[PDB]
């Protein structure tokens, strides 16, 4: 919990524009924003899979 | 990891790739015939996949001859193979006899024909079981035959999916005695008994046999009678 | 994988790797390039001695198979020789029944599913040979194909066969390949072949230049390389 | 459980587990009355048939169409509009079916 | 191991016959609540030939059948349903052949 | 591959997320991250090095 | 304790009887093992049945 | 032949669109032999097209049944099974348009005979959610419970044919309204049921508004009653009922009680087709319950002359009847008194104190008597 | 299920076999989309190049292949199955017109190419050409035909067609497309085709990447078209 050292943000990663976005609207927007989750008035997803080479 | 392949028999049953060719035929598409007392009715069940499809195209009731229809379960491409083999070899019987070949000999060579085809071992058999019939001397026949080169003769039967049920309700609605048109009436509800609802005058396709001759009809009278008949 | 015997079974994904397999064979050979002007095609490959016991013209990989067509291998070196016989009688057929020379996209056609009949069945296995056609004509001009070991012919400007194909059609394409005529294009084969693999993971290599176009008036031979001499001198100013 | 593997055969006894019942996979018609029952909570713009999807086979399990309907909803969430068009169950087949599809009509 | 010093007496068993199914039947059943008023041998030869606890189970879904519609007597439709239930253990012909 | 199917449904894991090699473009992108604090001079084809890059 | 115990109030899933789409072998099958002993297991005992325990 | 087989058509039309009763009737009579000339497979055909157009005409009540005795008849005379199953579906339908109190289910017993072991499920179907109907005609809750359970696992077998989906769901919506636990799934039946009634059955979207706005005003949103009268297909599919749904929707919006049965009484004639008027009478009751409540809190803030019967509204010459109709049927406590003005509910609940020892001594002597026989047996 | 590591062509439990439906995905290693258009008397190919190289043709590059004078097609899949069944198909088109007298009809050589296929299929010990081909051709009385082969064997043929990698939504869009009865004025015609593969690859391109191959009922030549027209067609598309 407490090891997270410091780091350079989701500028510093690249070419992969699809994911980052992609997991910023299935993660960020419903803990930020749930009533745009709400209104449409479907369950948030819960787990994301990270997988490839 | 056995039977593989044609070659040898099982330690005590009987030959895997025979069964699961029979079970790839039961996996085909549904059909009906029904052996009246002037004719035989055959019909089938072809829907398209998608509405891109068109109907003027391929034919599944098919004819052999002038009086003699044919239709299948199973698999188009062997199909196609199968009939242009028995064509050939009906006109190979016009020329020897001059005269036009009865339907029990058809059975005969065109079983001969898939029996050669199951003897060992570098082919596999056919994935299609067929449907004869026609109007030989008066009396009307209906041979069905498998891909294991046997062959049969039914009253009345079925092939393809929920073959059985077709099977007990052609049992418990059709009987001995009936009429060409009652025939229909009773193929096209044992074939809306196990197809979708959604049948128009395509996607089924009904050859008949009266002693005239064969007669594969058209959607225009297809859609004359389908349309509610009961 | 495993699944990757009989050159007739597909993948669980669908490709062949007896077809994949064989690719990659001529991927250890020699490089061999390839490179047409407006009159027309010149070949050239970078071909090695093995330490001191060769003869510096023996079992060139430039081949000619016809008046005018002759190839330029790499991969197996028996294998070409019998695709080139194959050519050869090919040919010679099209000489027998027709009265004139072969166009040189109906011989890729016929050498293809000649190609394409060895990758089919299982008795037998793709080729291991990757090699190039040049031609030249006055009624069709200059025309120069490729032929991979599947069977895929059609037709380039340029070309590489060998471990350098990237890096040889890196600078082949920099040329100005239309408004030049083949005796500079000679020197051009030259410094391709010299500026690759001088002297790092072998010893010595040796340069030939196969030569067909309006200069040898249909003929296809290989140069006079001695002549002019357009590599050394050219070379040992190329190195810097 | 899932698995009827690892269980020993001196526990499947008469008196202590009598029934043996399975929840197998849908078929054609078990989809159509699963995607009417989820598909009632969104809001769901009304001439987007999805009885043609459950026309694609086979191979769909029960779990899966919630993720399908969450899929194309957060789509609608990215569209910044409560309703549900076709091209979300477009990018919700392609998203959630997951190998192998093509599929078919050859030898019925 | 069947060396004669070893093994001694092979005892075949047979498949139930249809005295021996009916037998099977009234043991099976005999303590079950039917109908007043039931027949047993047209059960016995509606069976080609089951398991022991084939029977078991068409008696108690029998049973059962009574039971949907709402009834703790046994007649002979309950019987009509369970050997058809039973029945989906063999079938499928066009494999006659042999 | 490996994990159990127990796992891989959804639910649990809800969207499958892939991601895989960079192309042309993304690997120019990150070459020239990677290239900022790296002392050198202007003459980097870095279509050069892209290229060879596969 | 059984855990906690029972759950005792109101830790449902909060799930329909209907909201099961189209399970008539399921719903129908397990009513019979579990859910019709709760009310007919007087019916149960006077045919001898012996609903499974579990 | 097959000329005439379409002019049959033509004069049955004729007789059903101007003709009259015993023409159409005699034409019934008439094409008797036309159908042993004929072939048997269209006839099934004419049966319906004569029968069901026939029945469709008018009530004339000494020709309906008595044609369905004669189908009965000749049903039984040259003894086909797949024709006479239609007459009998006919001729439940028509026991059931007078709500028959044993026949129907008498026929229905025959019915069971025929259907449940041939093959075609819908057909079983199609006279058990009749059935269906019928156990609530008489109220019989638990077998219209299976009867709709029996349609719900015969229905999972058949594509569409006829239209069949949306009659058994606004069926389904009857037999959840019967329990009046669950009401949003059930208004989620009618209105899957009226999706399936858009422009080919008027007859039934003629009433299935009523039943989904009647179970919404249920479900007390008349919020939502008002917008969907506002919705675009009830305006499509308007008439007077949809008066009534917005006359009464505004009375339980406002709770104005006079409202609601002045409104109510207007369109009584309307109101017949909801026999559920405890729906409405209840929401005058389950409204006038706590309207009682807070007519019976003011009671101590300043009561009115007659604190029992002149506090309420006092609508129409004593509204009562009512109140002093819940003191003496039901009870909150509320014992009269004509001179407080609170009439007072107080109440000790707890004097379990007396109960469980009246009990026990109940039980002791008992003991006392059991130990008697002990007592003069040992002595002598 | 496999389990029996369908090697050869034989036949797996319940019930299939899996040799040909792996070859239904050696199309999908063609990387490359195809689509026939039939609403009038017209008829239209069109399929884009996949072409990286400036050392490469342009010219040899085209899987329109011509294969008699009033029957072209169009390849995907890999290159020299294809080529194969095209001079298969030339073969046995010159084959009937010795043998006949006349020009063949497109249905009658779609037949015999599905046979091929099958006899290839039937008997083992031969990879079974996966290679998927669609034809088009007018005839007489019965206006333009379009018409698909399968490396399985089954042909079969209709108005709106496409195959490749990427049809399922090919065909999606086509449902959605041709389902309103409008006329097809053939630059309908081009307009659709244009626009389908337009919407499939949203790409929105140079006139230099796409093949477009026609053929109508007022010159029944198969016809290739020109860059210029390819480009005046695809500005009067652009609104």
């Amino acid at each position: 919990s407490h090891e997270d050292p410091g780091n350079v943000s989701y500028s510093e990663i690249g070419g992969l524009s699809e994911q980052i976005r992609e997991l910023r609207e299935v993660i960020e927007l419903p803990l930020t924003n749930p009533e745009l989750f709400q209104r449409v008035g479907i369950i948030p997803p819960k787990g994301c899979l990270l997988y490839g080479p | 990891g056995y039977s593989f392949s044609l070659t040898t028999f099982s330690p005590s049953g009987k030959l895997v790739q025979i069964e699961y060719a029979l079970a790839a035929v039961a996996g085909g598409a549904p059909s009906v015939g029904i052996k009246a007392a002037n004719g035989v009715v055959l019909a089938t069940e072809k829907k398209q996949k998608s509405i891109l499809y068109d109907e003027r195209s391929v034919h599944k009731v098919e004819p052999i001859t002038k009086h003699i229809g044919l239709v299948y379960s199973g698999m188009g491409p062997d199909y196609r193979v199968l009939v242009h083999r028995a064509r050939k070899l009906a006109q190979q019987y016009y020329l020897v006899y001059q005269e036009p070949i009865p339907t029990a000999q058809l059975v005969q060579r065109v079983a001969s024909v898939m029996q050669e085809y199951t003897q060992s071992g570098g082919v596999r058999p056919f994935g299609v079981s067929l449907l004869i019939c026609g109007w030989n001397e008066g009396r009307p026949y209906l041979f069905q035959s498998d891909p294991s080169g046997a062959y049969f003769a039914w009253k009345a039967t079925a092939m393809g999916k929920n073959y059985v049920n077709g099977k007990t309700f052609l049992e418990k609605r059709y009987n001995e005695d009936l009429e060409l048109e009652d025939a229909i009436h009773t193929a096209i509800l044992t074939l809306k008994e196990s197809f979708e609802g959604q049948m128009t005058e395509d996607n089924i396709e009904v050859g008949i046999c009266n002693e005239a001759g064969f007669r594969r009809l058209t959607p225009t009278e297809v859609k004359d009678y389908l349309a509610a008949i009961a | 994988t495993g699944y990757d015997l009989s050159a007739s079974t597909f993948s669980p994904d669908g490709r062949v790797f007896q077809v994949e397999y064989a690719m990659k064979a001529v991927e250890n050979s020699s490089t061999a390039i390839g490179i047409r002007c407006k009159d027309g095609v010149v070949f050239g490959v970078e071909k090695l001695v093995l330490s001191k016991l060769y003869e510096e013209g023996s079992n060139k990989r430039l081949f000619n198979v016809d008046r005018h067509v002759g190839m330029a291998v790499a991969g197996l070196l028996a294998d070409a020789r019998s695709l080139a016989d194959i050519a050869r009688e090919e040919a010679s057929n099209f000489r027998s029944n027709f009265g004139y020379n072969i166009p040189l996209k109906h011989l890729a056609d016929r050498v293809a599913m000649y190609v394409h009949a060895y990758t089919l069945y299982s008795a037998v296995r793709p080729f291991g040979c990757s090699f190039m056609l040049g031609s030249y004509s006055v009624n069709d001009g200059a025309q120069l194909y490729m032929i991979d070991p599947s069977g895929v012919s059609y037709g380039y400007w340029g070309c590489a066969i060998g471990k350098a194909r990237q890096a040889a059609k890196t600078e082949i394409e920099k040329l100005q390949m239309k408004e030049m005529t083949c005796r500079d294009i000679v020197k051009e084969v030259a410094k391709i072949i010299y500026i690759v693999h001088d002297e790092v993971k072998d010893k010595a290599f040796e340069l030939e230049l196969s030569w067909v176009g309006e200069l040898t008036n249909g003929r296809h031979e290989i140069v006079p390389k001695d002549i002019r001499e357009e590599a050394e001198k050219y070379a040992k100013e190329s190195l810097k | 459980t899932n698995r009827a593997d690892t269980l020993d055969p001196a526990l499947l006894r008469p008196g202590r587990l009598d029934r043996k019942i399975e929840f197998p996979l849908p078929d054609r018609r078990q989809k159509r009355l699963i995607f009417s029952t989820i598909t009632s909570k969104m809001n769901l713009s009304e001439e987007v048939d999805l009885e043609d999807y459950v026309a694609r086979p086979d191979k769909i399990s029960g779990a899966d169409i919630n993720s399908i309907c969450q899929e194309s909803g957060m789509l609608a969430v990215r569209e910044n509009r409560y309703i549900v068009l076709a091209k979300d169950f477009e990018k919700a087949y392609k998203t959630v079916i997951k190998k192998d599809e093509q599929e078919h009509e050859f030898y019925k | 191991l069947l060396r004669p010093g070893r093994i001694d007496r092979k005892i075949e068993f047979p498949p139930p016959n249809e005295e021996a199914r009916l037998d099977i039947l009234k043991i099976h059943s005999r303590k079950m609540n039917l109908t007043r008023g039931i027949n047993l041998r047209k059960i016995a030869e509606l069976m080609p030939g089951a398991s022991g606890a084939e029977v078991k189970g068409v008696c108690t879904e029998a049973g059962m059948y009574a039971l949907r519609e709402r009834r703790v007597h046994v007649t002979q439709e309950d019987f009509e349903m369970a050997v058809a239930k039973v029945m989906q253990k063999d079938s499928e012909k066009n494999m006659s052949i042999k | 591959d490996t994990l159990d199917p127990a796992l891989l449904r959804p639910g649990r894991l809800d969207r499958k997320i892939h991601i895989d090699l960079p192309n042309e473009q993304a690997r120019l992108d990150i070459l020239k991250i990677h290239a900022g604090p790296i002392t050198k001079h202007g003459e980097i084809d870095y279509e050069a090095i892209v290229k060879l890059s596969d | 304790d059984s855990s906690i115990m029972m759950l005792t109030s109101d830790q449902k899933p909060d799930v329909m009887y209907a909201d099961i789409g189209g399970m008539d072998i399921q719903k129908q099958e397990v009513r019979e093992a579990v859910e019709l002993p709760l009310t007919h297991f007087e019916l149960y005992k006077q045919i001898g049945i012996d609903p499974p325990r579990g | 032949v097959q000329v005439k087989e379409q002019s049959i058509l033509e004069l049955g039309s004729l007789l059903a669109k101007t003709g009259q009763a015993a023409e159409l009737g005699g034409l019934l009579k008439y094409v008797r032999p036309f159908l042993n000339s004929i072939s048997k497979a269209k006839a099934a055909r004419l049966v319906r097209s004569l029968l069901d157009l026939f029945l469709d005409m008018e009530a004339a009540t000494g020709q309906e049944v008595e044609l369905c005795l004669e189908c009965i008849e000749w049903a039984k005379s040259e003894k086909r099974t797949f024709l006479r199953q239609a007459l009998e579906a006919r001729l439940v339908s028509l026991y059931f348009d007078t709500k028959r109190y044993q026949e129907a289910l008498h026929l229905g017993s025959q019915l069971l005979r025929e259907l449940k072991k041939m093959d075609d499920k819908a057909l079983l179907v199609e006279v058990q959610l009749l059935e269906s109907k019928t156990y609530h005609a008489l109220s019989n809750l638990p077998k219209a419970r299976a009867a709709l359970t029996s349609a719900r696992t015969t229905a999972n077998a058949i594509y569409c044919p006829p239209k069949l989906q949306a009659t058994l769901d606004m069926q389904s919506g009857i037999i959840h309204a019967a329990e009046e636990k669950d009401w949003k799934t059930a208004y989620s039946y009618f209105y899957e049921a009226f999706e399936g009634y858009d422009s080919i059955d008027s007859p039934k979207a003629i009433t299935s508004l009523k039943y989904m706005l009647l179970c919404k005003i249920m479900l007390n949103t008349p919020e939502d009653v008002q917008a969907l009268v506002s919705g675009k297909l009830a305006l499509r599919y308007a008439g007077r009922q949809t008066e009534a749904l917005k006359c009464v929707a505004q009375a339980s919006k406002n709770r104005s009680l006079a409202d609601f049965e002045k409104a109510l009484t207007d369109y009584r004639a309307e109101l017949r087709d909801d026999p559920i008027i405890s729906t409405h009478l209840a929401k005058l009751y389950d409204n006038l319950l706590e309207q009682n409540l807070i007519r019976v809190i003011e009671p101590f803030s300043r009561v009115q002359i007659e604190h029992i019967s002149s506090l309420i509204k006092l609508s129409k010459a004593d509204v009562e009847r009512k109140l002093s109709q819940m003191i003496l049927d039901k009870k909150f406590h509320g014992i009269l008194d004509q001179g407080e003005g609170v009439l007072i509910i107080f109440d000790e609940p707890p004097v379990d104190k007396t109960y469980e020892a009246a009990l026990e001594t109940i039980q002791n002597m008992s003991k006392v008597v059991d130990s008697l026989y002990n007592k003069a047996k040992k002595l002598t | 299920s496999a389990g029996f590591d369908r090697h050869i062509t034989i036949f797996s439990p319940e019930g299939r076999l899996y040799q040909v439906e792996y070859a239904f995905k050696a199309i999908n290693q063609g990387g490359l989309t195809s689509v026939a258009v039939r609403g009038k008397d017209c008829a239209v190919i069109v399929t884009q190049k996949k072409v990286p190289d400036k050392l490469l043709d342009s010219s040899t590059v085209t899987h329109l292949f011509k294969i008699t004078e009033n029957i072209g097609c169009v390849m995907t899949g890999m290159t020299a199955d294809s080529r194969s069944q095209v001079q298969r198909a030339r073969y046995e088109a010159a084959n009937w017109k010795y043998k006949y007298g006349y020009e063949i009809p497109v249905d009658m050589l779609c037949k015999r190419i599905a046979d091929i296929s099958q006899v290839y299929t039937q008997n083992a010990e031969m990879r079974p050409l996966g290679c998927c081909m669609i034809l088009i051709g007018i005839d007489e009385e019965q206006g333009p035909q379009v018409y698909k082969c399968d490396p399985a064997g089954y042909y079969c043929g209709f108005k709106a067609t496409a195959a490749g990698v990427k049809q399922t939504e090919s065909t999606s869009f086509l449902e959605k497309k041709v389902k309103k009865k409008f006329d097809w004025t053939f630059e309908q015609t081009v307009e659709t085709a244009i626009t389908c593969l337009s919407t499939v690859l949203s790409i929105d391109f140079k006139p230099s990447e796409i093949e477009v191959g026609v053929v109508t009922v007022e010159n029944p030549k198969f016809r290739i078209l020109t860059e210029a027209e390819i480009d005046a067609h695809l500005v009067a598309l652009a609104e």
